[PDB]
RNA sequence: CUAGAGUACGGUAGAGGGUGGUGGAAUUUCCUGUGUAGCGGUGAAAUGCGUAGAUAUAGGAAGGAACACCAGUGGCGAAGGCGACCACCUGGACUGAUACUGACACUGAGGUGCGAAAGCGUGGGGAGCAAACAGGAUUAGAUACCCUGGUAGUCCACGCCGUAAACGAUGUCGACUAGCCGUUGGGAUCCUUGAGAUCUUAGUGGCGCAGCUAACGCGAUAAGUCGACCGCCUGGGGAGU
């Protein structure tokens, strides 16, 4: 495994003037349906401005940082015993963990009018009663039972 | 024995003074009995690893 | 009840670690073990669990005072030195650290070798 | 050459029959714990190293030198 | 006759034997105080041990065997073997000087002895370890490995048995044959301060030229060049029966 991987960049959001939202828009697109997914992300953006008077970017700015975790396990097996090691999440990685958890719980929300499913997800995570926040903190609890394996056979 | 002055100094004066005295490898060889033939293998293999080390270093000392 | 200048005994096997706070008279004040902190297995033998049980012995020792400690470390296992760094974390003046180790000059013969 | 001069700590002088009485000599050859030193550290000649080990074991018997840090 | 061999005289070095005695650390059982929920074990568990107060921890008593560090391609012994300290008897080897005996030597079929360990007989003694065995686990199955227990035995006195990869897979004895680096013990010579120097015997190791060897490899501690006596081999199974 010679190290090869360079970096490709996508940063385009002219109708709002943002950068995090464009990368979040790519996690919603299925099979290249970009124009469909573009009006749903704005469709769940204006309902927050309908709901809260604050600029809904900052609601999205707050909802990331209550779904984004800090440490997580890593099942590195010693070759004769299956161990798990709580590891520090790299700062570049920890953005995409929240955005990928957020969409997958929006699809099982079970409402009508699809942009209302994602609307309720970004409202809860500014408070903490979301299922993504409950899925965040449970994996946080898995690390301290794992904390004995932090350095030793790790 | 290690007396005390910060605390990190007296730790490394204790981790090292135990090892420089011993009584840590000797404990590790009290948990299985070696028959005296197997204790004549340590006496055999370590004597080879010392007299060959006096000659392989001379190649570096060329 | 008030006593000062106690003695901390640390017993460290390959599978468990037992910490006991005593006096100069050799009387029990507070004992705490690695299994009582709820590990019970492969996690039991870690030097992290020798910090959890070390401070928990250092909290029922403030019932009687004991602003000065004298540490005897005993055993081959891991957590042999990690437990000392978890003592003055509770705020105890550690005076001196001392190895006590049972080493027979010839002794009885040990059990046989595993296969 | 500290291991070289200690060979001459017994051979340069006519102190061939060492005694278990000069504790000022014997404390140079005992480690901090109590166990006896090797002969590749002092570098003493192996005629005297065998003779040095008897004067330790007799002085240890008369409680002039300890065994361990326990007692 | 004195070059082989042996004696008398100084002198060193050694776990070489046998008979008693005395230590210190650690393990276990027991007693007593404090103290209170687990200990122990393992890829992971379970059998087991625990409030009828364990582990831990301190004090005390009894008893049994082994003898850390020094300790090393180091020593001694005919080989097996031999490591605490002291007394007690007791064998042989090294090294120097000097006198004496004057070949008194070598090997050895038969025969005589000393023979690890397991085992066997009568009597002691019973700390740990541990075949047989018991239980748990693993396992299609597991008498096995691993875990918790556990008896003969291991220890001592007296007597027996006689085999082992009893090994340097090389019988004992004697004489010649380039070198170099180590090491035990002992005299030398030497300028002398040596971390000295070189030479010489008695051991014990690492490389190496001639030479030999089917090859690997030995090579002044020969499997090289030669002598003296002895033991033994003759295709594989059947059968060391």
């Amino acid at each position: 495994r010679r190290r090869v991987a360079a970096k490709r960049e996508v940063l385009a959001d002219p109708k709002y003037g943002s950068q995090i939202l464009a990368k979040f828009m790519n996690h919603v697109m299925e099979s290249g349906k970009k124009a469909v997914a573009e009006r749903i992300v704005y469709g769940a953006l204006d309902k927050v401005k309908e709901r809260g008077k604050a600029d809904p970017l900052e609601t999205f700015e707050k909802a990331l940082d209550a779904i984004a975790p800090l440490v997580e396990v890593k099942s590195r097996r010693v070759g004769g015993a299956t161990y798990q090691v709580p590891v520090e999440v790299r700062p570049s990685r920890r953005n995409a963990l929240a955005m990928r958890w957020l969409v997958d719980f929006a699809r099982k929300r079970g409402e009508k009018s699809m942009a209302l499913r994602l609307a309720g997800e970004l409202l809860d995570a500014a408070e903490g009663k979301g299922a993504a926040v409950k899925k965040r903190e449970d994996v946080h609890r898995m690390a301290e039972a794992n904390k004995a394996f932090s350095h030793y056979r790790f | 024995k290690v007396k005390e002055e910060p605390f990190d100094v007296a730790l490394r004066r204790f981790k090292r003074s135990c090892e420089k005295a011993g009584a840590l490898a000797e404990v590790r060889s009290r948990e299985f009995y070696e028959k005296p033939t197997a204790e004549r293998k340590r006496k055999a293999a370590a004597a080879v690893k010392r007299h060959a080390k006096k000659v392989q270093r001379e190649q570096r000392r060329r | 009840k008030t006593v000062v200048d106690g003695i901390a005994h640390i017993h460290a096997s390959f599978n468990n670690t037992i910490v006991t706070i005593t006096d100069r008279q050799g009387n029990a004040l507070s004992w705490a073990t690695s299994g009582g902190s709820g590990f019970r297995g492969s996690r039991k033998s870690t030097p992290f669990a020798a910090q959890v049980a070390a401070e928990r012995a250092g909290q029922a020792a403030l019932e009687y005072g004991l602003k000065n400690l004298d540490v005897n470390v005993k055993g081959p296992g891991p957590g042999r030195e990690s437990a000392v760094r978890a003592l003055n974390a509770c705020g105890y003046k550690i005076a001196s650290i001392t190895d006590v180790t049972p080493i027979p000059h010839n002794g009885c013969r040990p059990p046989k070798k595993r296969r | 050459f500290f291991r070289r001069r200690r060979f001459c700590r017994f051979t340069a002088e006519g102190v061939k029959e060492i005694d278990y009485k000069d504790l000022n000599t014997l404390k140079a050859y005992v480690s901090e714990t109590g166990k006896i030193v090797p002969s590749r550290i002092t570098g003493t000649k192996a005629k005297y190293q065998r003779q040095l080990a008897t004067a330790i074991k007799r002085a240890r018997y008369l409680a002039l030198l300890p065994y361990t840090d326990s007692h």
